């Protein structure tokens, strides 16, 4: 009900890559709350891009010396240059920053900055644009996004990999049923796993896959070193044999079935397929509790607080 | 000529420490070629330091050179950093030793002391006749090195390091090669195990164990591999009792090697298919080997889930090997898959669970030391850049524990280079840049770090950094399998059964027992337990009662009460039997004879406390002694480090730090960014000592060393490398301290709140549920300890006679019902009766020969009476204390002590006929030392004297004005033994202004001792408003510990130069308020048990008027005619006074706080006012009189409401006391400026007198538009009045733009004063304030001029001006301004003037008395607050000397007739009556003017 | 002959003084970072004598143009 009224009466959206890319300002400023960062964002669309970026971190007076210095060199003759966590140096971003921003064509400079830290100078802020960096909520949009990010058995196990990355990151985010803690799994964890599924098939050519050894290190060393309670490292590692139990009829989502490569095909007809069947999946309405597989009295529950919260605020909004 | 002695000892060590750096020097510089001309300018400076030294040499044969020398170490830090750059592994060494590396230019004998800092497994090189042979391991392990290496004179040190540390990696692959062709050939390892190194025989059964285990898995049977291995163990395990102390460590670690094959081996074959059983070996490590690797030292390869890792073949010498748990192996497995990418592992979770040990584990399995580095608050940017650039060329892994000790701006800082050295290691870079400096990177290094979240005050790691690192939760650990394997390998005849017992029994104790904070069972207790059973076997045997007398040994003296008997009942009911205690005849016989010694008591409990210490230290390194304040820890280490040094035979030093009161760079040490050097702490300096033996005298005796105050995490969990297992101290710079097996450190403190179970489990804990000495036994050594200090016999004999315990029981049984400020157990208040009693004993013992034993025997029973009196009671309220005096006359045939009895020179009197007739004339009111006495008041002098003669601590303690500085005062001026500085303590004091204070008083004189200036006379430190300085936020105090260690220790260490001062003549005198007032805050225990405290109540109202009246007849002797009236106007100031302070209470407004002190203002404005003025009337005496109230008490007031009932107070005590018009604000005008004398005068001259002069003010200094009203003409009249006074001081508090600055400024210009207001501005600092305050007291004293400071709130831009404000309004002059050579000249400048004025004074103090009286007759400083609801204004307000001295005069907002007569007044010069008017029907209220 | 200075650049003072001295118009960005040196230019208070008016500024005495 709530996605009703943006599915139906809004017909676009913009990412970070469309505002960086129709915006008529030369400086960006994202926040993100704590234990979530999009320095990576960055860094895949200065690559998308072909520009280089200079990552320079806040917090002390030789990278305050650094980065002044860095800036005047991109003023002059161009780049992108980036700072990590700007809240670190208030003082400086109140005097030397507000003159700066206050006084090239290719020159853009990024600030990433924290929601629940300290108050940002108003001035500054309202003088760039603003951007706010959330994982995507949706699970076949994370799914989307993770594949078109990227043998015809590593393009698979990729697939395989990018929907339990996006089942396990949706299911992180119920906090009394879904998990016990607030764990947030990064795309370090994502690539770390591809790193090791492709090490597995490139030292195994005998095509007999070892998924009993996928299972065990991606539920234990991967996706499982952040696991801090036992009953945690059970169910992802449930999640794990549900997933990556290496069979030929593979039912992830009660609507999706994802037949497994055969052995005369190449791996360009073989993405086509993968997006081809990924393209026709609908989304449900109960596609936080029937796809996680969950009872359906917590994610009613939260479900209904999110909803009453949001239409509570609105009509306290609508009435002045 | 003990002083010649000591001069002589510190100019040899001078001497000694100049010839070793001239060594070093001559070593870089002087003696080797080709080296003098890389600096120019440098070698011309060592050529005139050459030139020094040999004439400093000829001149002894037959200071200055140490300055230059040290001046041009600042040019050798350049040189230093270029000879690091050559062999990496010199950024583990600090400047000296770096000196003493180079400089050892042919000895070659000064490597192997720093070699163990440099390399971290080596402790000594073997030399044979110029050339290495071998290397010797920390654990004493020998390696002989595969080819000898020659060694020449010309050669420097780095060359052949290089080559010696190519030649380790090459013998250990020679070993390993020769041992694994060896196993191939098949022959049995307990042969192999006598001829090559520990690391050799380890990596090659590893691969022979993955060999075949590869073999039998291509097959599908253990059964046979499992019978051989199992075989092999047995051997080790039969062949571990007949081998010496080596091979038994190595047959150790191979054992534990051998168990995790075995336990391998076991979970393969029970394992049911093949695919589970590839499963289970793919898991686990494997030491695979190329067969096709021409390169020597690459050629084994380590690899774990499908990853592979690189062996690099550094020498380990016998590492603990860590027991082979599943959590292990799944940290070896993370750590594989975080170095496969070249990230950085990362271990969380709780403390003692195998974080740190599981890295060392993995890199001893990769073959290569982990260099672990303790992270700390002082680890800047800097810092920590220069440890990464440092472990970045040697290539060693670095593991950063305890990585959340860092500030999160260090911890974002620290990202960029974090993801540069990774991005270096993955693109394969071979240079990366750090300090704006290009390096060579190697591909073998690494980064760890091991952070506790979840503890208060750390940091969080930001995102950026925690995205670099791979993170693994390390949440519990096994300890049954860890127990089982190793009692398994100390040959224990029952292991599992065992093991589950112990880990089933702590689980019980933990899960059993008070839920307090210190009381943490996990893995390091269980180690400790191990570790103490170690020893125990030769004595007890393998089996039960072993592990049983270890777990008593370990667990028992941290428990409480009701625990020790929970702890009891489950060790009886889960293990069969206790097994036959200890003898310990030796050791408690040298515990009673210590005990003797130091005239102690050997009690149950002190004693077994004592047996508890000892064993438990007996192998902990680290213990934590708990308990009440005032229970006996500092007697029980004293004591039984006593009694084992008389033991052992072993010297015994022990250095007693106090932690909180030095800084962390006063501690360990600091850097100074101006030259990017180090200079050492004081712990770091001891320990520094100890290791370099430079004399040899550590060689046989231990070293302790006590950390006597709280446990402050931020202070010792830096010390959490020195606490474990790893031993060592990682400074900033990069110096490694390993710590000696003797050297132990003690921790004293009563609360365990604010700790941390990191720092709690690392040392041995042992807590003091109950006192260990009896009442009795406590007068017992304190009366010893004073008679030692000090016929005598028979007065010994007499007085301990006479102290009857069977009532002195019942006595502090009943003492308990009082009231007590400062509330102090009775235990601890036994030091000030019985060091009284003593001291009246030995100063009427003079006296003593002369008298019956009857008459002796009273006497000394009153004087006992009289000390327990004032030590038990001292401390409580006037009705309190006759009731305590009447129950200890009730429950002592013996003389009588009454409520005002005492001994005059022997006969018993009474206060009464000691009370004098006072001659007090009229001018002597201003003087601040006139008191006039009673019976109060002498006995509170007697009583104090009587403290202070006796060498103790006074806190004084009572209700503001009681009296506290007055009695002291008066005390101590008619002595001439004892000097009085005056101190005053402010929110923000440091030690450094108590020392300030002291430096002009006081001489530091070498034999350190702070001697006072004079040589006859005592000094007493009074120090004043204890209860001010605040809390930091983890509830200690700077100041009252440094005040603690004063008192008892008798000195303190310099914070600059890290020697120990002992402090001889001076005494601590304090005064306090008690804790119920508002702003103050409640001090520790452990301060005011040395100190004795007595309580100084408010006089009595007869008593306030008999002494006001007093007042009243020296201030009429002026005027006769009016000497009947002097008694009706002290009754009436006493009733009006206390009415005040019944009426308006703090309730209302903060500073509502009245006090005897407006009694006695009032007085002095009163002498003034008849001083300064013409013949006076009954009626004109009321009205001076109701004037003078007037501005003494109702200008704090705030609300009208509050002036109108403060003048219908007024009118009701005229009327009640005194048989005259209206006595309002508004008509009671006094003034001197429209006379030569103080009279009353009308409104409309004053007026017109007032704006003459306010237009030739505004036509002479600056124009301002002010329109003059007669609030403000009473305003300006207050003003006028208190700046006319002597050391009259102001604090206007009213809304901006009233008018006070501009006021006060026009005040100043009438009285012919000089405004001087300080330029405090923006990005101003103290140094200029500083400067401001000093030109203006120079421009008051040396130039007379009569200085006013208007300092207004705005010009406070940081506490300490406030405290510096404090400071000035305190004293009369700064303590922190002049200093050192400012001093000196600020004396010489003194003596100019002076001789220029023509006084005769020469000596010092007077000097400064004379500075002292000027600067407190000449300046005057008046404030201006304009909110005073803000932070900064309500701690103005509220500050002690602010509100003390100042006259609080309230300027509020403009009430409406104010504005309507500004309003009339500034617009009656406008045409406004130009057009017809109707007059309105208003109300009366409505309307506001006329 | 408006004039821009800054609370937060160096050489307040200097640029303040040299336009009180040719009486040119001043504007001050970021007023709140205030700079009590100029308490005197706020208060508005002069120093009369003769035809010229002066006023103290941080350390040293400077005239007011009257523009
Ligand atoms: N066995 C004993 N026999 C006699 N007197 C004892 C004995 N044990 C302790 N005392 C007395 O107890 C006093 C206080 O003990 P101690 O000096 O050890 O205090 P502490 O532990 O340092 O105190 P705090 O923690 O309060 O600073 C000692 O001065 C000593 O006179
Ligand atoms: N097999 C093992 N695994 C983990 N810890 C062990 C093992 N054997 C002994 N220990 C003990 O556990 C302790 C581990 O300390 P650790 O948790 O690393 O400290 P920190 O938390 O400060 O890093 C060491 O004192 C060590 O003696
Ligand atoms: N003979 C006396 N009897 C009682 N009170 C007196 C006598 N002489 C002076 N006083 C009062 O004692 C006060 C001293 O108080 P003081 O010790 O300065 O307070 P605090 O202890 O808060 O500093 C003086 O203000 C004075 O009014
Ligand atoms: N009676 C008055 N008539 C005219 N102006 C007044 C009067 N009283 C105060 N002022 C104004 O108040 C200002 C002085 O206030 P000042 O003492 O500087 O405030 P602050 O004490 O907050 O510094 C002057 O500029 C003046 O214009
Ligand atoms: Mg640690």
């Amino acid at each position: 009900a709530l996605n009703w009224f943006k599915n139906e009466f809004f017909v676009d959206e913009w990412n970070i890559a469309d505002v960086v890319a129709n915006s008529e300002n030369n400086y960006f400023t994202m926040a993100s709350e704590r234990d979530v960062d999009g320095t990576f964002k960055l860094i895949e669309l200065a690559k998308a891009s072909k520009e280089s970026l200079k990552i320079i971190p806040l917090g002390s007076i030789e990278n305050l010396n650094y980065a002044q210095e860095e800036i005047s060199k991109s003023k002059i003759e161009g780049g992108w240059i980036l700072l990590q966590n700007i809240q670190m140096s208030l003082s400086w971003v109140k005097t030397y920053l507000h003159k700066h921003v206050e006084e090239h064509e290719k020159f853009k400079m990024f600030m990433t900055c924290h929601l629940t830290g300290d108050k940002l100078p108003a001035p500054l802020l309202q003088r760039t644009d603003r951007v706010v960096y959330e994982d995507i909520p949706g699970i076949l949009d994370t799914v989307k996004d993770l594949w078109g990010s990227q043998g015809v058995w590593s393009v698979y196990c990729t697939f395989l990999l990018s929907w339990f990355h996006a089942l396990i990151t949706a299911r992180t985010r119920l906090v009394p049923h879904g998990f016990s803690k607030k764990y947030y799994f990064n795309d370090c964890d994502f690539q770390f796993a591809s790193v090791y599924l492709e090490n597995v098939l490139a030292t195994n050519s005998t095509n007999n896959i070892p998924w009993a050894q996928v299972r065990d290190h991606i539920a234990t060393i991967v996706y499982g070193g952040k696991i801090d309670e036992e009953k945690d490292l059970e169910v992802v590692a449930k999640l794990c044999a549900h997933v990556f139990c290496g069979s030929d009829n593979l039912q992830i989502v009660p609507g999706v079935r994802i037949p497994q490569p055969l052995l005369q095909q190449s791996e360009e007809e073989e993405r086509a397929r993968l997006t081809a069947i990924l393209s026709n999946t609908i989304e449900p309405a109960d596609s936080l509790s029937s796809w996680l597989q969950l009872p359906r009295e917590s994610i009613l529950d939260y479900e209904r607080l999110q909803a009453k919260e949001v239409a509570s605020s609105t009509e306290q909004l609508l009435q002045e | 000529l003990e002083s010649k002695l000591t001069k002589l000892s510190e100019i040899q060590v001078n001497w000694v420490e100049v010839q070793f750096y001239w060594l070093d020097l001559y070593g870089i510089l002087g003696e080797n070629l080709d080296i003098q001309n890389f600096l120019p300018l440098e070698t011309s400076k060592f050529k005139s330091l050459t030139s020094e030294y040999k004439m400093i040499t000829t001149r002894a044969f037959q200071k200055l050179t140490i300055d230059s020398l040290k001046m041009i170490k600042s040019s050798l830090s350049t040189f230093l950093e270029r000879q690091r750059r050559q062999f990496p592994r010199f950024y583990f060494l600090g400047n000296d030793d770096l000196l003493k590396i180079i400089g050892s230019g042919k000895h070659h004998d000064q490597v192997s002391k720093f070699m163990k800092k440099m390399f971290g497994s080596i402790e000594s090189i073997i030399f044979f006749e110029d050339s290495i042979t071998g290397v010797r391991s920390v654990e004493g392990e020998v390696l002989n090195l595969n080819e000898k290496i020659e060694l020449k004179d010309s050669i420097q040190a780095q060359e052949w390091l290089n080559i010696l540390d190519t030649e380790i990696k090459l013998s250990v692959f020679t070993q390993f090669r020769d041992c694994l062709g060896q196993l191939k050939d098949g022959t049995d390892i307990e042969v192999v195990v006598s001829k090559y190194i520990f690391q050799a025989i380890l990596l090659s059964a590893q691969v022979m164990w993955t060999e075949l285990v590869e073999k039998c898995l291509q097959t599908n049977e253990f059964s046979k591999y499992w019978k051989e291995v199992d075989m092999k163990i047995k051997g080790l395990l039969d062949k571990l009792n007949k081998s010496s102390d080596n091979v038994k460590k190595k047959i150790e670690a191979l054992l534990v090697e051998y168990l995790h094959f075995n336990n391998v081996i076991g979970q393969l074959k029970n394992c049911s298919t093949k695919e589970e059983a590839r499963l289970l070996w793919a898991k686990v490590q494997k030491f695979y080997q190329k067969n096709d690797t021409l390169d020597d030292l690459n050629s084994v390869f380590i690899s774990q889930s499908g990853y592979l890792l690189q062996y690099k073949f550094e020498y380990i010498g016998i590492p603990e090997r860590l027991i082979y748990t599943p959590l292990l192996l799944v940290g070896f497995a993370t750590l594989t898959d975080s170095l496969h990418q070249k990230y950085g592992g990362c271990f969380f979770g709780p403390a003692g669970t195998g974080k740190t040990e599981t890295v060392k584990a993995f890199g001893q399995n990769l073959g290569r030391v982990v260099v672990v580095f303790n992270c700390d608050d002082s680890f800047d940017y800097q810092v920590l850049s220069r440890l990464l650039v440092g472990i970045t060329q040697i290539g060693a892994w670095g593991c950063f524990d305890e990585f959340n000790r860092l500030d999160e701006k260090v911890l974002s800082a620290v990202s960029a280079n974090i993801q540069q050295i990774q991005n270096g290691l993955q693109v394969g870079k071979s240079h990366i840049t750090l300090l704006e400096e290009e390096t060579p990177l190697s591909p073998h290094t690494a980064v760890f770090i091991t952070l506790n979240p979840g503890y208060n005050g750390r940091s969080e790691l930001p995102e950026n950094l925690k995205k670099s690192f791979r993170e693994f939760s390390m949440k519990s650990p096994q300890s049954g399998t860890i127990a089982e394997m190793i009692l398994q390998i100390m040959g224990f005849e029952d292991s599992k059964s065992l093991a589950s017992k112990i880990v089933h029994f702590l689980e019980l104790l933990s899960s059993k027992c008070s839920s307090m904070n210190h009381y943490h069972f996990g893995l390091r207790t269980l180690k400790g337990v191990l570790r103490n059973c170690s020893p125990l076997v030769s004595e007890f045997g393998e089996g039960e009662k072993t592990v049983v007398e270890s777990l008593k040994r370990v667990i028992l003296p941290s428990l409480g009460d009701t625990d020790e008997l929970v702890f009891k009942d489950e060790l009886s009911k889960i293990f069969d039997s206790a097994g036959t205690p200890l003898n310990s005849k030796a050791i408690v016989q040298c515990l009673k004879d210590a005990g003797q010694r130091s005239g102690f008591s050997m009690s149950e409990e002190f004693l077994k406390k004592c047996m508890q210490f000892y064993y438990m230290q007996k192998t902990q390194q680290a213990l934590i002694l708990v308990g009440k304040a005032g229970c006996g820890k500092t007697a029980t280490w004293k004591t039984v480090i006593d009694a084992m040094a008389i033991f052992d035979g072993h010297a015994n030093v022990v250095y007693v730090i106090d932690t909180k009161v030095l800084t962390k760079e006063s501690l360990y040490g600091s850097m100074l960014k101006a030259t990017l050097e180090w200079r050492d702490g004081l712990f770091t300096s001891i320990l520094r000592r100890v290791n370099d033996d430079i004399t040899g005298t550590f060689k046989n005796s231990r070293i302790w060393v006590v950390f006597d105050s709280d446990l402050d995490p931020e202070y010792v969990e830096a010390m959490n490398s020195v606490l474990d297992d790893n031993k060592i101290l990682t400074l900033p710079n990069g110096e490694r301290l390993p710590i000696p097996p003797n050297f132990r450190i003690l921790f004293e403190t009563d609360n365990l709140d604010h700790t941390t179970p990191a720092t709690i489990t690392r040392c041995g804990l042992l807590w003091f549920s109950t006192d260990v000495c009896s009442i009795s036994s406590k007068i017992d050594h304190l009366l010893n300890k004073s008679y030692e200090a000090l016929e005598l016999d028979k007065l010994k004999d007499l007085i301990s006679d006479s102290f009857d315990m069977a009532s002195l029981t019942n006595i502090f049984t009943c003492s308990n019902d009082l009231v007590h400020i400062l509330g102090v157990r009775t235990f601890n208040k036994l030091e000030t009766a019985v060091q009284l009693a003593v001291h009246l004993i030995s100063s009427y013992r003079q006296w003593f020969q002369n008298l019956d034993d009857k008459s002796l025997k009273d006497v000394i029973t009153l004087l006992i009476k009289r000390s327990l009196l004032y030590a038990l009671a001292g401390d409580s309220t006037g009705e309190s204390q006759r009731a305590f005096i009447q129950t200890i006359n009730t429950y002592f045939d013996s003389q009588e002590l009454s409520d005002y009895s005492t001994i005059v020179i022997l006969s018993f009197s009474s206060f009464c006929s000691e009370i004098p007739s006072v001659s007090l004339e009229a001018h002597e009111v201003m003087r601040p030392d006139i008191v006039i006495p009673t019976i109060d008041t002498i006995k509170h002098e007697k009583i104090f004297y009587d403290l202070l003669n006796s060498k103790r601590g006074i806190i004084l303690c009572g209700p503001p004005g009681s009296g506290k500085t007055m009695i002291m005062n008066n005390a101590l001026r008619n002595s001439s033994l004892y000097d009085v500085v005056g101190i005053n303590f402010s929110k923000d004091t440091t030690t450094e202004h108590i020392l300030s204070a002291l430096h002009r008083h006081t001489n530091y004189v070498t034999t350190l001792t702070l001697l006072p200036k004079s040589d006859i006379k005592n000094l007493v430190l009074f120090c004043d408003e204890i209860n001010l300085p605040k809390l930091d936020k983890y509830g200690s105090q700077n100041v009252v510990l440094f005040l603690r260690q004063l008192m008892e220790k008798q000195g303190f260490w310099k914070t600059p130069e890290n020697k120990w001062v002992t402090i001889e003549r001076i005494h601590i005198v304090g005064a306090c308020n008690p804790p119920t007032d508002p702003g103050r805050i409640p001090m520790s225990e452990r301060f005011t048990r040395h100190a004795a405290i007595l309580y100084l109540g408010y006089p009595s109202g007869k008593s306030l008027s008999q002494i006001y009246e007093i007042y009243y007849k020296a201030i009429f002797k002026l005027v006769p005619e009016f000497r009947s009236y002097t008694e009706p106007f002290a009754r009436a100031s006493v009733h009006l006074y206390n009415e005040c302070k019944a009426r308006y209470s703090t309730g209302l407004q903060s500073h509502y706080l009245f006090s005897p002190r407006e009694l006695t203002r009032l007085v002095r404005g009163v002498y003034t006012a008849i001083n300064t003025g013409p013949r006076q009337t009954l009626r004109s005496l009321i009205r001076l009189w109701a004037y003078e109230a007037w501005r003494i008490f109702a200008d704090r007031l705030v609300g009208v409401k509050e002036k109108n009932s403060f003048e219908q107070l007024l009118y009701e005590t005229v009327d009640k006391y005194l048989p005259l018009g209206n006595i309002s604000s508004t008509s009671l005008l006094f003034s001197g400026l429209l006379s030569l004398d103080f009279k009353e005068v009308n409104k409309t001259d004053l007026v017109n007198f007032i704006e003459e002069r306010f237009k030739t003010f505004c036509d002479e200094e600056l124009e301002v538009p002010m329109v003059i009203h007669e609030s403000m003409v009473d305003h300006i009249l207050r003003i006028d009045r208190a700046l006319k006074q002597v050391q009259g001081h102001m604090m206007l508090i009213g809304a901006s733009r009233t008018g006070k600055t501009i006021l006060t400024r026009f005040v100043a210009w009438l009285n012919g004063l000089k405004i001087v207001q300080p330029k405090i501005h923006r990005h101003s600092n103290l140094s200029d304030f500083d400067m401001i305050l000093k030109k203006a007291i120079s421009d008051c004293s040396l130039k007379e001029s009569r200085t006013c400071l208007i300092i207004d709130e705005s010009n406070i831009l940081e506490t300490a001006f406030l405290e510096r404000m404090n400071t000035l309004l305190a004293n009369a002059d700064i303590p922190d301004l002049f200093q050192g050579e400012e001093y000196d000249k600020l004396l010489n400048n003194l003596r100019n003037k002076t001789r220029s004025l023509g006084l005769l004074l020469d000596t010092e103090q007077e000097l400064y008395d004379w500075f002292v009286g000027e600067i407190a007759k000449n300046l005057h400083v008046v404030f201006t607050i304009c909110d005073p609801t803000n932070n900064k204004s309500s701690a103005m307000i509220s500050s002690p000397a602010l509100f003390n001295r100042c006259i609080i005069n309230w300027m509020g907002d403009w009430d409406t007739k104010t504005m309507s007569q500004v309003a009339n007044n500034m617009v009656d010069v406008v045409p406004m009556e130009f057009t017809d008017f109707i007059v309105p029907e208003v109300n009366k209220e409505l309307v506001f003017t006329e | 002959k408006t004039v821009l200075l800054s609370f937060l650049e160096e050489g307040f003072v200097k640029r303040l003084e040299n336009a009180v001295r040719f009486g040119s118009v001043v504007i001050i960005q970021d007023g709140e970072f205030f700079d009590p040196i100029i308490s005197r230019l706020i208060s508005r208070e002069f120093n009369h004598a003769g035809n010229r008016v002066t006023v103290e500024i941080g350390d040293h005495e400077v005239d007011v143009s009257g523009d």
